[PDB]
């Protein structure tokens, strides 16, 4: 009716869920830097080529 | 760059919503449990209380911090000896609060 009591528990499997965001912060700044730093190395090289 | 930062905070806003709901409901679920006919068992009870209270401050970080607290009693005449969230546990928010504490 309304008078209550409790008991135990059981198990079936194991888990690892999904939640990613702060890691994006550094990543975005990275690959743009990957474009720039590569380009910088090659571009400066390109500058001297036939001086 | 300015716009990306503007978009980013909007992403911060949109991301903040689901996590608050994600973390908030977990707390709310924990409040469901703490608020059955919950004459809480001493040793592990106050741990249930303290952990739930402990998690309040982490909630105050992102959102309002103003909630109402009380407590209730029970007897071997267990009846429907329920423990309340409503006046006992409810947050203030948005100008008018219509909220269940669980």
């Amino acid at each position: 009716g309304g008078v209550q009591v409790g008991t135990g528990t059981a198990v079936e499997s194991i888990v690892r869920l999904h939640d990613e965001y702060s890691y994006y912060k550094l990543k975005g700044a990275s690959n743009q830097l990957e474009y720039t730093k590569y380009m910088a190395s090659t571009l400066q090289e390109i500058a001297q080529r036939f001086p | 760059t300015l716009d990306k930062i503007q978009k980013k905070v909007n992403d911060d806003i949109k991301n903040t919503v689901d996590e608050i709901n994600k973390i908030g409901e977990e707390i709310a679920t924990i409040n469901k449990q703490i608020y059955g006919q919950e004459a809480l068992p001493t040793e592990h009870a106050n741990e249930l209380r303290d952990r739930r209270d402990e998690l309040e401050l982490t909630l105050s970080k992102l959102v309002s911090a103003v909630a109402s607290k009380n407590e209730i009693n029970q007897d071997n005449r267990l009846d429907t000896t329920i423990t309340d969230p409503g006046h006992q546990y409810n947050l203030s928010i948005e100008g008018f609060s219509i909220v269940d504490g669980i």
